[PDB]
RNA sequence: AGAGUGUAGCUUAAAAGCACCCAACUUACACUUAGGAGAUUCAAUUGACGCUCUGA
RNA sequence: ACCUCGGAGCAGAACCCAACCUCCGAGCAGUACAUGCUAAGACUUCACCAGUCAAAGCGAACCUCAAUUGAUCCA
């Protein structure tokens, strides 16, 4: 059968193939520096003076997903773009975007004060209820 | 010896005897921001990245923001941390305004551009709503890289691209079983008369996704091209092979990529039926094989090594007796 | 009057210079203080020795230093640093050579 | 205990005082620079 | 000063592990992992091996 | 009368980032958390509404 | 006077370097009881002895200090 001609080794070029299989390397070093690079996707929250940014960024630096209060779509539906309400809304929007993007796991790396912050707690709860687990699976060796 | 620096040494311009006068980072946060900016900035020394790496709109937006501020209930909820946002409306407005750029970012991350078009990029200006009809009641949407099982993708999807001559192509980017640099064409509706898709020309009939078992996650892309002027186009796997780069090289002048939507599929039971009945072949089963463990060259006298040293280099665990 | 000082040299330092192929687990450098800091795919032992967490090539770089927020001494140093200043340290990196693995056809069911 | 109306009045009090002392500091700084 | 003491498993197993404690502190009880039982069980000081 | 001209305090920012303020922790400051206000001077690259300088 | 061990100069920069050379120190202490078991690959005081680090795995939770010590036999 001609259609049965299959090469001995398969070449899956999808960048997220091994990541989704939980087999890809995730940088285990940087034990003296913060934040840790041992992740495949990181949730990075930037609280500016006026706006709130929430990015899902791959370890290589590519910003896979973004949710900024600076976009019209979001900024035209909330009163203040720098409050706990804004953080919760951007968290829910980012959760929806992550679910439609296929990103279900991330590694959030907040500082102690950021983690203790009410806004960060609300954002984390919003992501969790939106369907994103902020704890990536362990690599399979 | 002291070779002079090949450029501006860091912390050089700021360095001055007036340390007491100079303001300081009082916060780890500001220090981290500056350090990250510096890391992003290029440098002349070896670094990690080297090796591992209108007015009317403004007026209307200001008026809307002022109206929201004036609305007391909105302010009450904001200060009571109870206000929410309309998620569906936000999604629609994202699609209309800034969805194309974020979708382009997603495609670039997933490698669609580097593979589909060999690097050439394009903003998906036209939103593309594709959904694989699930049952007779619902339908799984294909937004961007989400996961849709081949069971759900068994039957061709409903496409609603809001416009007013279009060509839609489904291409599996990494499902090719013989050629690493090849794709699979699943369904190609060309010369579609606007929004309605049932009137398109069926150049290639719909073949459901068939990601081989243990072959990993496969990415399939819905490419949509606006057709400036109507043009003519030219179950066997050798004829389902398809190089989208060559296809778009042929049809570049009359086609413009204006829509994009992709999803991810892994092996399912329906893949077995696709392979056995539709494709009439023995389904291939792939396994992830890690490289064999490395061991240093065996020494005649493994000094200071445990008794496990010999087991590290024996191949068969069953007892062997040689001549006896 | 002067007794002691007879200790021998620790034989510490770099064991794998840049460009050296390194297998997983190999010790790259032994140090008493943090001369070279751990980078990508490099782990630190209890005695600050840097060992390769992956099989690849050793690369030494200069990268900005961002201590953990709970490292009180380093955070205090940063808090006292003038604005615009960025600390730098020498980091050791292992650029992995081989892929995690390959997909092989095992059975033509 | 307290009520929603007085809480809202207190919040608006804080808002207006923020604006007022912002203007105060702005005029003080303007005089300083002038 | 401290004394080396044999903490014996209360699981009935003859599993003993040596720890150290102040000579002036009360007899010592811990929750230590018992490999035979494969579970953390209570260990009680039984005897003083030596004074360290 | 003439010249420079012109984004909220600053920006070889394009409606952003730093700035700035009160509330709590601080003796206090600082940090952190919660909140707050903010502008592209007006008409078609051009002209004229406001600031600085050169004169009387 | 010293005999063992560790830190710093001599020995400025991979490693290593004597001195009845210059100076400091140690023969613990403290906290925990997974301070559990196993196991690739490496380091190593210029031998050996001894001493170090450690991925992965099982099982669990969700070690500080430079030295801070001593083999065999025999009890
Ligand atoms: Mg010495
Ligand atoms: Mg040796």
């Amino acid at each position: 059968v001609e259609n049965e001609a299959v090469a001995p080794e398969f070449t899956n070029r999808n960048p997220r193939n091994l990541e989704l299989l939980s087999v890809a390397r995730k940088e285990r070093g940087w034990r003296t520096v913060f934040p840790s690079r041992e992740f495949w996707h990181r949730l990075r929250v930037i609280r500016t003076q006026h706006h709130v940014e929430a990015l899902v960024e791959h370890q290589n630096g590519k910003v896979v997903v973004s949710a900024s209060t600076r976009e019209w779509a979001i900024k035209k539906h909330l009163y203040s773009t720098r409050n706990v309400v804004a953080c919760e809304s951007i968290g829910r929007v980012l959760a929806q975007r992550c679910l439609e993007a296929g990103i279900n796991f991330m590694v959030y790396q907040p500082t102690p004060w950021e983690a203790a912050s009410d806004s960060m707690k609300r954002l984390q709860s919003a992501m969790t209820e939106g369907g994103v687990v902020l704890r990536e699976p362990q690599r399979i060796y | 010896r002291r070779t002079p620096p090949l450029g501006p040494m860091p912390n050089s311009d700021i360095d001055l005897s007036n340390l007491e006068r100079l303001e300081k980072y009082r916060s780890f946060d500001r220090y981290r921001r500056r350090a990250e900016q510096e890391a992003q900035a290029p440098h002349w020394w070896r670094t990690y990245r080297e090796y591992f790496g209108r007015t009317q709109q403004l007026l209307e937006r200001k008026q809307a923001i002022q109206e929201l501020r004036a609305n007391v209930e909105e302010e009450r909820a904001a200060r009571l941390r109870t206000a929410s946002v309309p998620l569906d409306a936000v999604r629609a407005e994202w699609e209309r305004t800034c969805g194309p750029y974020h979708k382009q970012r997603l495609a670039e991350y997933y490698g669609l551009y580097r593979d589909l078009f060999h690097g050439a990029t394009f903003v998906p200006r036209v939103p593309l709503h594709v959904a694989y009809a699930v049952g007779e009641d619902d339908l799984m949407p294909v937004y961007c890289g989400n996961e849709v099982t081949p069971t759900e993708a068994a039957q061709a999807p409903e496409v609603t691209y809001e416009a007013e001559l279009w060509t839609l192509l489904l291409t599996s980017l990494d499902g090719h079983l013989l050629e690493p640099d090849a794709e699979y064409l699943h369904w190609l509706l060309t010369n579609i008369p606007g929004n309605r898709v049932a009137e398109g020309q069926v150049t290639c009939p719909y073949l459901p996704p068939f990601p081989a078992r243990g072959s990993g996650i496969h990415r399939l892309a819905f490419l949509l091209f606006k057709q400036d002027q109507p043009i003519d186009f030219s179950y066997q796997l050798a004829q389902r092979t398809f190089r989208t780069f060559d296809f778009y090289k042929k049809h570049q002048e009359t086609m413009t990529p204006a829509g994009l939507s992709f999803f991810q599929c892994r092996w399912d039971d329906s893949v077995t039926y696709i392979f056995h009945q539709l494709l009439d072949m023995r389904e291939p089963v792939f396994e992830f094989v890690r490289p064999p463990p490395y061991h240093p060259k065996q020494k005649r006298f493994p000094h200071r090594q445990p008794l496990r040293y010999l087991d590290r280099y024996r191949d068969s665990h069953e007892p062997t007796y040689g001549i006896y | 009057k002067n007794l002691g000082g007879k200790s021998s040299g620790r034989r510490q330092g770099i064991k794998k210079m840049e460009g050296h192929y390194v297998h997983a687990g190999n010790i790259i450098a032994t140090q008493r203080h943090f001369r070279w800091h751990p980078g990508a795919h490099v782990g630190v032992g209890k005695n600050k020795c840097l060992y390769a967490l992956e099989e690849g090539i050793v690369r030494y770089t200069k990268e900005v230093y961002v201590p953990h927020p709970r490292n009180t001494e380093a955070v205090d140093l940063i808090t006292r640093l003038p604005k615009g200043a960025v600390l730098y340290k020498t980091f050791v990196h292992v650029v992995p050579a081989k892929p995690e693995g390959t997909f092989k056809l095992v059975a033509m069911l | 205990e307290l009520t929603f109306e007085e809480t809202e009045r207190r919040a608006l009090l804080l808002k207006k005082w923020s604006l007022y002392k912002q203007q105060e500091r702005k005029m003080e700084r303007d005089t300083i620079r002038a | 000063k401290n004394i080396l003491v044999r903490m014996v498993s209360e699981a009935g197993t003859g599993f003993c592990f040596n720890t150290k404690r102040n000579r002036l502190r009360e007899k010592l009880t811990l929750l230590h992992y018992d490999p035979v039982v494969k579970q953390r069980v209570l260990f009680v000081e039984k005897k003083k091996i030596r004074s360290l």
